[PDB]
RNA sequence: AAGACGGACCAGAGCGAAAGCAUUUGCCAAGAAUGUUUUCAUUAAUCAAGAACGAAAGUCGGAGGUUCGAAGACGAUCAGAUACCGUCGUAGUUCCGACCAUAAACGAUGCCGACUGGCGAUGCGGCGGCGUUAUUCCCAUGACCCGCCGGGCAGCUUCCGGGAAACCAAAGUCUUUGGGUUCCGGGGGGAGUAUGGUUGCAAAGCUGAAACUUAAAGGAAUUGACGGAAGGGCACCACCAGG
């Protein structure tokens, strides 16, 4: 797995999961995400399993790892809370950030304003990124999607359960998934955690 | 009304009350009143008068089931409807015997052997008397103490006890011996909290011009048939071995032996039946009755004035703060232990009626004062710079909670009357204790509780006089080298055969170096010395020096 | 009377102190009726109870008195109880009555002492006790709010004068002495600091002299070393008012000094043999400590405490029979 | 006074085989759901015949006719209106006891049984809750919340699958064709006419053709165009104010 110890959640991670609120989920019944739910709050708010978060945080990184290019890894964030995060994901991982609208046709559409050639897609919310997920399904593209307890799961390959909506739960996973790949391939090597905080991350919060 | 004919519809009109109860939803007001409609419509007699017999058997069953139905704890007027018709059914039964029980005298309308079992319905009539008794048990429990109406409901106990006579007299002792677990206990149930006050009106009313007719020679014997039937069914609780009730009876016999008889028997029967162990397996609400019993042992230790037994019957009780919950009245946040409310609901739906509550302020004045006259001359030996028997966890420690009170003015609390009399006991003046105890327990009505309390006071008069004479001798011991017997007979108001029993036991049992000439009535002591009491105080120290030095080698080897 | 009082908390914290003070008058008219509602049936049940015969009820009196059923009359006892929702709410209001409490410094602090002394002498001495602990806390925590409240405007000095009376009356009448005298001693000590805050007022100190003079009776009843403190504090704080107020009581002051001489030394030997084993030095410390409260820190002896009154020229001023005695 | 009818409350709700059922209250037996270590031991399934029920108008005979109201007629309407319209009104409506047996009795959609997906309600019963509220001195109630169980009403939602599409967890598990049982169609007519049967008091109901006629009829869906369909904008070849 790599260095198995910090790959079994450290309290630095564990607090940040609580700090970004990733453990929380929605209120909706699942049939593909209820495995990733730890428990539910009084009259229903789902505590997700951070074990399921981390173990999918490892393997979806390991899907990106041993691709010799982050250039054919197009990471996707239509949410503005992750647009700083995929900016700081592409700053750290080197992947291809996708902010905002997909502009339908980058994967189809010979005659088009653009064309991209990825291999794996990473998604903040497959409902907010369904237009990537359509053209992921069109031209044989696997897709990692951050899924909460209300997310869609059709055409969704390996899914990391997170709260991943609104809060810093978005920018923590991009802090963590860029952690996990530099943990595997980088100068934060040999499965060491980061020394870079998620304050280079979490989204802008227009300032004073 | 329902149907205007005889017997045949009426049993079906009887069974329709018997059938309609067994539902998840059932009102039972109509079930009661139609039975009275079937009383009057059975104007035929033994074609219908026997129908009333099962109607009165089923009125009470309809009256009883009517009030775990809305509230709660049956209303006592609904219970007095039970009290009316149980009386009325026995009024029928005294005129009845074994008719509509049938037993092939006739069959229609007869035969409680027709469905079913002619004694069992008669036996369940006795179980309807239980239903009169069970709600009255709640009525004695769930009615307020300060409420003067609680006394009004408590007046109906003799009316129940009348039926306890009237059943067993109409019995036909199938019901007696089969229910000798209970029908005998029904005789206990009106005995084991009863009083010597009526026994003073029974036995100590002089039978010279009062108990000359056979009227006071039948009702007073019924007052002591209850103290008879308990001994009559000691030997039947040899048969009816029934350790949930047998151990419970013998403790109530010990009640009768302590209160209703002489407490020498109650001391024996506790030693006799050995009820240290049976109480555990047999329903520890009987342990509450056991703890009620050894309290009442200490009561008749105090009624017989025995101070050690007032301390030693309050050994399973007053070595613990359990005695609050030994009447079942402790609070949940009284400590960090009493949890929870639902178990508190179980214990307090169970326990206890207010006439079954007792005076714990008396019990503390039983427990504290009894060792106050003991331990103070005892500690006056200790506080004479000679101590080896300092007993930890004692009335000494029950004194400590009242001792260190420099602000304490007038004695007003029950412990304050003890602690003031304790200081009066420490002065050696006997008279000063009597101001602090006897008047203040009349002020707090604690003396006002017994008819024997004048003797109990007079017993504790001499226990103050003889023992403060000892603290007179214990405290002023070094300079008393000649001690009178003529003066001390006049001083502490104690006659010579007491004083000879005092002063010899002051010389023999205390082992004071003292010459005595009882012909001359003179005690000659010469203790020698008070500066060598420090030599005794150092031999208090250095003897401990040799022991743990030896114990240093005892553990290590 | 409490849910509406929760409005009366927040609705009448709206600066109509005409309305606030009149409701304090109504806060007595709360209790003025339901004091009498018991007090009618105090007679009227006992009209019926004497009309009832105890001779026929003698086995029920055995069911009463051997049980100690103690036939109280709940006609009173429940009409006794319902003005406690009227009483205790106003005490519970009092700590929250900040920034002026002058409808209550004038009235309610003393109206509590008015209402308490009725119901304490009627039935409720234990409902007195914790309430006086409650009042002392709702004295203290109300001060510990410090939302525009001081003592030096003589706000807390009549709050003292009410609460001191609330202590000293029940103590003398019938109370446990260990507890309410601490409610007096914690009142007297703090308000000695509040007198120190409010530029020592000698007339509540003359009341404190009377609080000593009360205690001189009580410490000839309870503790001679406290009486060694208090009778020495009785006389000189009066002798200050002989100078401060210029008392022209030349028969009384010549006879209060002989009152101050004779009782003051008499401290015999202790009789407590167990208390010597039970660490007398803790007790004499409290005998010292509440004498430090009164300002006569070490409890003075037999003879040298006389000599305080002898060296001071008031022994000359004794009505001369005692002087000869 | 008369006779009529219980609005609103009143719903993707209930019950009832449908046709159906809206004042209260009572009686009467019924039926569903639910729960059920109860019982029967497979008694089950579906259905020609056969039978029940089956709106309405009609009719049979009354009551009834307040109200309305086929007919009916005007007043008005229009080239014509008998119609809509206004007026008056018969039968009818009202209701009883009959026939009638029909309806778009339509959900245009056999039964029963099986299997295949997501959610949130609601009527129901039973259950789970340190759930709330609520009464009596509080429990046990109930109102209600979360959850569950069903059998419901159904809804929403998805390459569940299909379908000509429309749409449909059924209108899926069909060419990879078969759960069982009943019913019905073979392009369009002529025509439910003829013909006979047949009932019904009749009105009419039911069973049920041929000659001849025809290469189209039909269905969805796309696209136009149209509208006395609806919603948008603009021009003095359109208005306004005007000359």
């Amino acid at each position: 797995s790599g260095a198995l110890d910090v790959l079994q959640m450290k309290e630095e991670d564990v607090l940040k999961f609580l700090a970004a609120g990733t453990h929380l989920g929605g209120t909706n019944l699942d049939f593909q995400m209820e495995q990733y739910i730890y428990k539910r709050k009084s009259d229903g708010i789902y505590i997700i399993n951070l074990k399921r978060t981390w173990e999918k945080l490892l393997l979806a990184a390991r899907a990106i790892v041993a691709i010799e290019n982050p250039a054919d890894v197009s990471v996707i964030s239509s949410r503005n809370t992750g647009q700083r995060a995929v900016l700081k994901f592409a700053a750290a991982t080197g992947a291809t950030p996708i902010a905002g609208r997909f502009t339908p046709g980058t994967f189809t559409n010979q005659i088009q304003a653009a064309f991209r050639e990825p291999r794996l897609l990473v998604v903040t919310d497959p409902r907010a990124d369904h237009q990537p997920l359509t053209e992921a399904s069109y031209v044989n593209l696997p897709t990692i999607a951050l899924c909460n307890t209300d997310s869609p799961l059709r055409y969704v390959d390996i899914a990391i359960p997170c709260n991943n909506k609104g809060a810093h739960s978005v920018g923590l996973m991009w802090w963590m998934l860029a952690r996990e790949v530099l943990r595997m391939r980088g100068t934060i090597s040999r499965e060491h955690p980061w020394e870079v905080m998620p304050d280079l991350y979490f989204y802008r919060d227009p300032e004073e | 009304k329902g149907t205007e004919i005889t017997h045949a519809v009426v049993i079906k009109k009887l069974n329709e009350i018997l059938q309609a109860r067994g539902k998840k939803g059932t009102d039972r007001a109509a079930q009661i009143e139609l039975l009275q409609l079937l009383v009057q419509i059975a104007s035929e007699n033994n074609l219908g008068e026997g129908v009333i017999v099962k109607i009165k058997f089923n009125i009470i069953a309809s009256l009883y089931d009517y009030n775990p139905n809305l509230a709660t704890y049956m209303k006592p007027e609904m219970w007095q409807k039970c009290l009316d018709c149980i009386n009325e059914l026995m009024d029928i039964l005294f005129a009845n015997p074994n008719i509509f029980v049938g037993e092939n005298i006739l069959e229609e309308s007869e035969n409680l052997q027709n469905v079913d079992q002619p004694l069992r319905v008669r036996g369940c009539i006795l179980t309807l008397v239980e239903r009169m008794d069970e709600e009255f048990t709640k009525i004695m429990q769930n009615t307020d103490p300060h409420s003067q109406e609680y006394v009004e409901h408590l007046k109906d106990e003799a009316q129940v006890c009348a039926i306890i006579e009237r059943v067993q007299r109409y019995l036909e002792e199938k019901g007696t011996t089969e229910e000798i677990c209970r029908v005998y206990l029904r005789r206990i149930l009106h005995t084991y909290y009863k009083f010597d006050y009526k026994a003073h009106q029974r036995q100590l009313t002089p039978p010279e011009g009062s108990s000359k007719s056979e009227q006071d020679q039948a009702e007073n014997e019924g007052e002591d048939s209850a103290v008879l039937m308990e001994r009559l069914c000691k030997y039947i609780y040899a048969k009816d071995r029934t350790d949930r009730i047998r151990t419970c009876a013998i403790l109530c016999h010990i009640y009768h032996h302590y209160l209703h008889s002489r407490w020498y028997q109650a001391r024996d029967l506790m030693l006799m039946s050995h009820l240290q162990d049976n109480i555990q397996h047999a329903d520890p609400p009987v342990q509450i009755l056991y703890n009620r019993t050894m309290v009442q042992l200490g009561i008749c230790a105090f009624r017989q004035g025995l101070t050690k037994d007032a301390h030693n019957a309050l050994l399973d009780i007053q070595s613990s703060g359990r005695a609050k919950e030994l009447l079942g009245q402790g609070l949940l946040l009284r400590s960090l232990q009493e949890r929870n409310q639902e178990q508190e609901k179980v214990e307090r739906r169970r326990q206890v009626p207010f006439h079954l509550h007792i005076n714990l302020e008396l019990l503390e004045c039983v427990y504290l004062v009894s060792a106050m006259l003991l331990e103070i001359p005892y500690m006056a030996a200790h506080e004479s710079d000679a101590r080896r028997r300092m007993i930890s966890k004692q009335f000494h420690h029950q004194l400590r909670v009242g001792e260190r009170q420099p602000l304490l003015g007038p004695p007003e609390s029950m412990r304050e009357h003890v602690v003031a009399a304790s200081k009066a006991m420490k002065m050696g003046d006997w008279k000063t204790c009597h101001s602090f105890i006897i008047n203040e327990k009349m002020n707090g009505k604690v003396w006002d509780l017994f008819p024997e309390a004048d003797k109990v006071r007079t017993m504790l008069v001499r226990k103050i006089q003889e023992e403060s004479l000892r603290t007179y001798l214990f405290t002023y011991s070094s300079v008393y080298d000649s001690i009178s017997m003529e003066t001390l007979s006049d001083m502490f108001e104690l006659d010579l055969p007491t004083v000879h029993s005092i002063i010899s036991k002051m010389i023999i049992n205390e082992e004071l170096m003292a010459s005595l000439d009882q012909p001359t009535q003179t005690v000659v002591m010469h203790r020698t010395e008070p500066t060598a009491q420090q030599n005794l105080a150092l031999q208090l120290a250095e003897k401990l020096g040799s022991l743990v030095e030896n114990n240093e080698r005892v553990f290590d080897h | 009377l409490a849910k509406e009082g929760l409005y009366q908390y927040k609705n009448i914290c709206q600066q109509v102190n005409i309305k606030s003070l009149e409701d304090v008058v109504r806060a007595y008219l709360k209790l003025a009726e339901e004091k009498t509602e018991a007090a009618k049936e105090e007679s009227q049940q006992m009209v019926l109870d004497i009309e009832d015969l105890d001779n026929i009820q003698t086995p029920e009196s055995v069911l009463l008195s051997a049980v100690s059923g103690e036939d109280t009359q709940d006609r009173t006892d429940r009409l006794l109880l319902t003005p406690w929702v009227k009483f205790l709410w106003e005490s519970y209001r009092q700590c929250l009555d900040l920034l002026r409490n002058n409808s209550r410094v004038e009235r309610l602090y003393h109206d509590i002492a008015q209402q308490a002394f009725k119901f304490c002498l009627q039935y409720t001495r234990k409902a007195e006790f914790r309430k006086l602990c409650d009042n002392l806390r709702m004295h203290l925590s109300q001060i510990q709010r410090h939302h525009n409240q001081s003592t030096a405007i003589n706000l807390n000095n009549p709050e003292s004068q009410s609460m001191h009376l609330e202590t000293r009356l029940v103590q003398l009448d019938s109370a446990i002495s260990m507890e309410l005298w601490q409610e007096a001693f914690k009142a007297v000590e703090d308000i000695h600091g509040l007198f120190s805050l409010s530029k020592k007022p000698p007339k509540p100190q003359l009341m404190a002299n009377y609080y000593n003079k009360v205690s001189t009776v009580f410490w000839k009843s309870g503790n001679a070393l406290f009486h060694a403190s208090t009778l020495h504090r009785l006389y000189h704080l009066s002798r200050e008012m002989r100078k401060n107020l210029t008392q022209d009581e030349m028969q009384r002051m010549s006879t209060r000094v002989l009152l101050a001489t004779l009782s003051i030394p008499i401290t015999p030997e202790r009789t407590d043999i167990a208390r010597l084993l039970d660490m007398d030095g803790i007790i004499v410390e409290k005998q010292r400590r509440l004498a430090t409260l009164l300002g006569l820190q070490a409890p003075p002896t037999r003879i040298g405490l006389i000599n305080d009154m002898v060296r001071f020229n008031v022994l000359q001023y004794v009505v001369p029979e005692v002087k000869d005695l």
